[PDB]
RNA sequence: GCCAGGAUGUUGGCUUAGAAGCAGCCAUCAUUUAAAGAAAGCGUAAUAGCUCACUGGUCGAGUCGGCCUGCGCGGAAGAUG
RNA sequence: UCGGGUAAGUUCCGACCUGCACGAAUGGCGUAAUGAUGGCCAGGCUGUCUCCACCCGAGACUCAGUGAAAUUGAACUCGCU
RNA sequence: AAGGUACUCCGGGGAUAACAGGCUGAUACCGCCCAAGAGUUCAUAUCGACGGCGGUGUUUGGCACCUCGAUGUCGGCUCAUCACAUCCUGGGGCUGAAGUAGGUCCCAAGGGUAUGGCUGUUCGCCAUUUAAAGUGGUACGCGAGCUGGGUUUAGAACGUCGU
């Protein structure tokens, strides 16, 4: 029940009676050719990611790749803007959830960082399950 | 799991299990995991050594059973009298006396060897020993 | 403390003592390590 | 001596009537509450348009009994009826602005000095 | 046991956000040597650091690990005493 | 299952229909009145209970008189493991 | 030459079932061995696949040894007593133990260890307590101590089955 994005659709071939020709009747045609799509083309849920970027001591560096890693995360890298060692990284928006509480426990509350959509990614085959599961039911 | 694809018989009469085993000589290889007690190798059994000694050799050199579990062994099922004829076919199994090599391997150390049939013995309900190929 | 029936050596620096008829696995890199026969 | 079934009257504004004592709180096997013991109460009967409502598991203190309470001297104070006051279930607070009827020297404490402050008179 | 050294192309390369002996994967080297693993451990974002093996000195006689086997040890909690 | 009643209701009351396996004189569905009839609720009332205390009588106990019964292989007829 | 009997009756059997005991321990419950993995990294803080070895008597069972010239059976009440595989309180190791609070394991049986709603219930769910509301054994402790709601006589009815 999420809409689905980035998919191309080729209209290569149809048919058409022009006595029953309806523009209503090719509409659902359409919505029929999604649903065997579907069946066939192996749909995904897809998460959004957000590129975080934290600025922190050089001293609690670990501590925060560590959190990152742990919550589905990837270091896109570091840099050593002033004194404190600045870490962009990409997590799920879901994960990121206590973020700040987290980081200004492993900063000493010397901790900062902004979050902004990035991309939607693939969900781990195991949470889009659960996904699935909650919104049928 | 090991079992007969075809039998002339689906059930078989329990029998003993006595006397010393045939094929006590690694034939195959050049290491060999011999038994030194006697009982029942169950089909599952045997599995889960094999998966064991071959994750350990990590895909590497070649792995023979020498043991093949074609005896049937039927269990009652439970809250049921006795007689009324024998019971259902539940496992295969394989009967082991002392001396039989129940694996050989080859195409790796012995270092590595001895350390895979330790994993795989952990998973086999009889005593074992290891042994390499003589030239007689 | 670790109780268990199998004891063991889990590094270099764990020792195997026996001390009032039980066998130990002392260690001076990791309290984890510590086990009693048991 | 107040305990489980006990229906007793209110002495503040909070718009309760009527409350039963559902539990005698502070112990195993509590049998009874007096003046200034802390019940677990449900509104039985209420006024409209009220702070609180027929059906509500709440707290109270008690603060008159029948039995009464004893001083050092060996002296007793008798009430002719069994009242409490309504408290918050978290804050143990009181609910009501106004306290009604007499109360006693037992609930002076830093919890109920409220009630002391608006009681018309402690004996 | 004790006193020292324990390296150089080189952070081997690729991959890896980073990967430098010590993520993984390929390699898999040569050099100075008394000897030093393209690393057996601890440790680090990565490095470093901390070792070790190896080796040299010291010390001054045995020492080390498999195999077979006897007797013991742990594994081992229950209801009236 | 939903709704009502309770702080909390496998019972009760009102619905729903998915009637394992209602149904029309082996009657169907209602029905005022009636019932030592079945279920559920409230007020009053209380030793029913919290938790029992005291008291008055009849026994029980002691003395005198009278005087049974079931049962019973034999007994010098303890605990525990 | 077919059935019914809870309206029943007689002779017998513990030669043969239901209850409880016994033997057994598949099953059950408890513990251990191996360690693929999970645990950001890291098998073993916690956990643990595939497999393996035990313990208890503790569930569902197997057997038919005791009792059929009778061994009263569920739940409650009253009163208990033991085990320890410990629920609380005491001591301690490890921790992925900052503190507070926990997890896990070891030691420990001295004492302590809810009231209610519903239901015959044990139980369970629910309300509200408590330091905690332990788990088992004791003829599933206890009817020559109580109860008689459950359950299994004779009355009656419904659904169902049967001419
Ligand atoms: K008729
Ligand atoms: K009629
Ligand atoms: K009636
Ligand atoms: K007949
Ligand atoms: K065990
Ligand atoms: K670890
Ligand atoms: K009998
Ligand atoms: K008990
Ligand atoms: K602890
Ligand atoms: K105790
Ligand atoms: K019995
Ligand atoms: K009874
Ligand atoms: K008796
Ligand atoms: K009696
Ligand atoms: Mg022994
Ligand atoms: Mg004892
Ligand atoms: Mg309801
Ligand atoms: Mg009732
Ligand atoms: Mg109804
Ligand atoms: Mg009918
Ligand atoms: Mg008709
Ligand atoms: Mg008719
Ligand atoms: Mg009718
Ligand atoms: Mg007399
Ligand atoms: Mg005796
Ligand atoms: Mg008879
Ligand atoms: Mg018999
Ligand atoms: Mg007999
Ligand atoms: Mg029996
Ligand atoms: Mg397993
Ligand atoms: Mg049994
Ligand atoms: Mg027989
Ligand atoms: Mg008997
Ligand atoms: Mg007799
Ligand atoms: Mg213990
Ligand atoms: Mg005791
Ligand atoms: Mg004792
Ligand atoms: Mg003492
Ligand atoms: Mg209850
Ligand atoms: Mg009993
Ligand atoms: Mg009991
Ligand atoms: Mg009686
Ligand atoms: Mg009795
Ligand atoms: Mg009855
Ligand atoms: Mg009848
Ligand atoms: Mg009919
Ligand atoms: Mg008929
Ligand atoms: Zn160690």
């Amino acid at each position: 029940g999420y809409p689905l994005i980035d998919v191309k659709a080729k209209l290569y071939d149809g048919s058409y009676h022009d006595v029953d020709s309806s523009e209503m009747a090719f509409k659902i045609a359409a919505s029929l050719a999604l649903k065997e799509a579907a069946k066939k083309c192996d749909p995904v849920i897809l998460e959004p990611m957000m590129k975080v970027t934290i600025e922190m001591p050089e001293e609690y560096m670990g501590d925060i790749m560590g959190d990152v890693t742990s919550r589905r995360g990837r270091v896109d890298g570091m840099e050593p803007r002033g004194n404190a060692q600045v870490v962009n990284a990409y997590v799920p928006l879901s994960e990121m959830f206590g973020y700040a509480t987290s980081l200004r426990s492993n900063t000493q509350g010397r901790g900062t960082y902004t979050m902004y959509f990035d991309h939607y990614a693939e969900v781990p085959k195991s949470i889009a399950e659960d996904i699935i599961k909650k919104n049928k039911g | 799991m090991l079992q007969p694809k075809r039998t002339k018989f689906r059930k078989m009469h329990k029998g003993r299990n006595r006397g010393l085993a045939q094929g006590t000589d690694v034939s195959f290889g050049s290491f060999g995991l011999k038994a030194v007690g006697r009982g029942r190798l169950t089909a599952r059994q045997i599995e889960a050594a094999r998966r064991a000694m071959t994750r350990a050799v990590k895909r590497q050199g070649k792995i023979w059973i020498r043991v093949f579990p074609d005896k049937p062994i039927t269990e009652k099922p439970l809250a049921v009298r006795m007689g009324k004829g024998k019971g259902n076919v539940e496992y295969w199994v394989a009967l082991i006396q002392p001396g039989k090599v129940l694996y050989e391997m080859d195409g790796v150390p012995e270092e590595l060897a001895r350390e895979a049939f330790k994993l795989a013995a952990a998973k086999l309900p009889i005593k074992t020993t290891f042994v390499t190929k003589t030239v007689m | 403390m670790k109780v268990r029936a199998s004891v063991k050596k889990l590094c270099r620096n764990c020792k195997i003592v026996k001390r009032d008829g039980v066998i130990r696995v002392i260690c001076s890199a990791e309290p984890k390590h510590k086990q009693r026969q048991g | 001596m107040i305990q489980e079934q006990t229906m007793l009257n209110v002495a503040d504004n909070s718009g309760a009537r009527r409350v039963m004592c559902i539990k005698v709180l502070g112990g195993s096997h509590r049998r009874y509450a007096g003046v200034g013991d802390i019940i677990k109460i449900t509104i039985k009967e209420a006024i409209p348009r009220g702070k609180v409502k027929k059906g509500d598991v709440l707290k109270a203190v008690v603060v008159r009994t029948k039995k009464g309470v004893r001083r050092p001297d060996g002296s007793v104070i008798r009430f002719d009826g069994n009242a409490c006051v309504l408290l918050n279930n978290n804050s143990e607070q009181p609910i009501g602005t106004r306290i009604f009827g007499p109360v006693t020297r037992e609930l002076r404490s830093e919890k109920f000095m409220k009630i002391i402050s608006l009681a018309p008179e402690v004996l």
